[PDB]
RNA sequence: CUUUUGUAUAAUGGGUCAGCGACUUAUAUUCUGUAGCAAGGUUAACCGAAUAGGGGAGCCGAAGGGAAACCGAGUCUUAA
RNA sequence: GAGGACCGAACCGACUAAUGUUGAAAAAUUAGCGGAUGACUUGUGGCUGGGGGUGAAAGGCCAAUCAAACCGGGAGAUAG
RNA sequence: UUAUUAAAAACACAGCACUGUGCAAACACGAAAGUGGACGUAUACGGUGUGACGCCUGCCCGGUGCCGGAAGGUUAAUUG
RNA sequence: UUCCUUGUCGGGUAAGUUCCGACCUGCACGAAUGGCGUAAUGAUGGCCAGGCUGUCUCCACCCGAGACUCAGUGAAAUUGAACUCGCUGUGAAGAUGCAGUGUACCCGCGGCAAGACGGAAAGACCCCGUGAACCUUUACUAUAGCUUGACACUGAACAUU
RNA sequence: UUUAAUGUUUGAUGUUCUAACGUUGACCCGUAAUCCGGGUUGCGGACAGUGUCUGGUGGGUAGUUUGACUGGGGCGGUCUCCUCCUAAAGAGUAACGGAGGAGCACGAAGGUUGGCUAAUCCUGGUCGGACAUCAGGAGGUUAGUGCAAUGGCAUAAGCCAGCUUGACUGCGAGCGUGACGGCGCGAGCAGGUGCGAAAGCAGGUCAUAGUGAUCCGGUGGUUCUGAAUGGAAGGGCCAUCG
């Protein structure tokens, strides 16, 4: 980073932000990964069990990436409206 | 050992999709009374890095 | 290196305000104008107030 | 007393020669005064900057009882 | 030979010979080549008549946007 | 028979000149020179130690070493 | 007196002056104990400047320092 | 101590930027960081005179120790390599080495120092380095020491209020 | 209504006192000892002295700083920005080259609608003059523009009046100019507004100087965050200040 002298780039330019503690314990998973369970119906205990997310995450939420071909249960995860679009229409169900 | 994250440059550049950093503009902190609204206004967005200036920024975050 | 930075003051209830300058020895008056207010999107009435 | 000091200079000058195609918004000249003056489908901006206000080719004439030289857009 | 805009230079260095004498190593990181596997890839410590096998804790990748909550193939900006 | 008295050897010193300057000698020799009962000189032993000593003071001297000794260590200090 | 290019008009000096110091002295060396000063006691001791002797040593207390003053202003920890 | 300056005048000399005496126009003396005198003293500074002389005019001879030759022993600095001339020109701008030209048989010995930008010591001058050291101060920041107060070690009685 | 004086808390001091403490006073013992300790006594005495905290002083000592450009260095000058020339008819272009400026101003000197057109001189005319105001002619911008220069300006960008706050908020096709940080121009869109009958014009000022990154911190706001949870602190975001 040092040009010269003159104030480097990453010194003339303000800092900004904030880093959030609750991003660290929040994870996505995708469609692909809904068949990787084991048991069909899916939460935050059969989603470690498969290590598909880390232990310590507290939320996870499942998005319309990869695609999923078998009736899935989930149950206590936020699902996006695309997702729970193709989760339904693999005749899966989602519960709060 | 590992490389060490410049901590400084960590709290300016955010690492985007297609690798380039974004960074908050410069002259947006004080006196403000004189500077015309209309170029205000073009400062609050983030802006991407420039091309010249990706070398020295990629160097000071390896882990980014 | 007379003019003084003076603030305008909405009077409406947001806390919003612009920003201007004045030359306080030669118009010692309060200043009043009709500005828009961007938090309720009207054209309300702006009085003086220290920066 | 003593010299030495200059400014910066400020790139004036014609920006868009006659003939070429430009796009809505390109600048054209930039100038000092109107020493260019703004024809058909060309504004005037605050530091008399000519810029296009339509696409197509830029056209230098000299027109008027003054013959004041004019800039515009043949739309195209 | 070096150093220089420029050296037969009266600029530097060497009396000669023989031996020795200067881009290495470790760990990270990025890129290129090459090999394996491939939406997956790979294990670390450790266990182990141990270069095998076990060990998937982890790490990287398959999703991004936003300061963030959050939303999510979109998202942010804004009353829009 | 007084004297930091006089002249002058030993003794202590070092003013001038020459020589020497890969010397006889990392400070001398030769010829002259100053003090020579005193704030004199000398032997033996002791004490003061490094930002410290000692200095009738020249930054002098402190083992051929001094505007901060020597030896070992930090140490392969750093050297645009 | 500059050991080893300077011996001098430099340093010292007797004398002079100022100033500090009442003795567990000032002061100095010491984290301290203590020691020197001194087994001394203001006709003594330390510091500073001047430098036998002779004739002398004028004006300025605004600045800086030192000494004295204590009314007032300002002002630390503390207190809350 | 005086820049102007070899000030001016006087003395000394045939001739004196020094010296001595005076003048005052003290660039920029001055009274204990002392002023002005001062006998004696000084391997102290300046100047003059007598004596004396190879200091000199201007060197000559002589006596010794080397130098030189013979025998014995036997160094050193330095050194890219050399078959290592003059001149004029040229050229990193002062040539043994380039050009042109002149001169010159091969090799010693005794001498002399004009050149080999001769030898010696990675210029002490000068500049530079965001080098160093030590020194100074009303540079900055600290700090030993000195000093102020509060609290503690630390109590009683009583006034004064 | 008021006043005095005995009783109390805290101070404000002082004159006594002795019992802490001091004693480098005397005497005794350890002890055949000018150390030290104990004892007796005297004299001081809550002072002195020491610890923690604190103000002052502090080249006594220590660590350091003390710029660059530069026809060598120093000295002097200069260091950012604007205008002209050098600059070779696009842009750009150096010198301790030649000349000048800026570190602001203005709620009108901004917006809009309506109107208006100078300098200078001549002639005539109370005070009145070379120069005041009046009238006419000439003249044609030689004037004016908040300020340097340049380029502009009559449709005036110059001058006057009315009404006003667009010196708006969110944005922004597309360009210009920079190594970059940046800087500049901008039609149009949304919201709301001013002037005008309306077409329209207005996102400051004829244009180009009037300026300072980041960090740290302040103030206001904020359907962001809140280290068990609910809050809060702090942080973020927006506006703004040093
Ligand atoms: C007695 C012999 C010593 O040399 C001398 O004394 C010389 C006279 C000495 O010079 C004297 C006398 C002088 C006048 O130069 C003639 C004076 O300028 C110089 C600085 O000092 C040499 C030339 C003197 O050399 C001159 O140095 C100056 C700085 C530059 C001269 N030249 C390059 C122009 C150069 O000739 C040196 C530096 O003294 C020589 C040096 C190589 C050696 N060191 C010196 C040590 O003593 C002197 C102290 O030094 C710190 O001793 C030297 C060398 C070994 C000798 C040769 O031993």
């Amino acid at each position: 980073g040092f040009e010269g002298g003159q104030m480097p780039l990453y010194r003339r330019l303000p800092k900004f932000g904030f880093t959030s503690r609750k991003a660290a314990i929040t994870a996505e998973i995708r469609l692909s990964d809904l068949a990787k369970v084991e048991g069909g119906v899916v939460d935050l205990n059969t989603l470690k069990a498969a290590n598909i997310i880390g232990i310590q995450i507290e939320f996870a939420k499942v998005i319309l990436a990869g695609e999923v071909t078998t009736p899935v249960t989930v149950r206590g995860l936020r699902v996006t409206k695309g997702a729970r679009a193709a989760i339904e229409a693999a005749g899966g169900k989602i519960e709060e | 050992p590992k490389i060490k994250t410049v901590r400084g440059a960590a709290k300016r550049f955010k690492k985007t999709g297609k690798g380039g950093f974004k960074h908050k503009h410069a002259n947006l902190r004080h006196i403000l009374t004189k500077k015309a609204t209309k170029r205000k206004r073009h400062l609050r967005p983030k802006a991407m890095v420039s091309k010249g200036d990706l070398g020295l920024v990629i160097a000071c975050l390896p882990y980014a | 290196g007379i003019r003084e930075k003076i603030k305008l003051v909405s009077s409406a209830g947001t806390g919003h305000f612009y920003t201007t300058t004045k030359n306080k020895r030669t118009k010692p008056e309060k200043l009043e104008l009709k500005k828009f207010d961007p938090v309720v999107r009207q054209h309300v009435i702006y009085k003086e107030a220290k920066i | 007393t003593r010299n030495g000091r200059d400014s910066e200079a400020k790139r004036l000058g014609v920006k868009r020669f006659g003939g070429e195609s430009v796009l809505a918004g390109s600048i054209i000249v930039r100038q000092r005064g109107t020493k260019f003056h703004a024809g058909a489908n060309v504004g005037c901006g605050r530091d008399h900057t000519l810029f296009a206000k339509a696409d197509g080719k830029v056209k230098f004439e000299v027109k008027g009882p003054k013959n004041r030289k004019f800039i515009s857009i043949e739309a195209e």
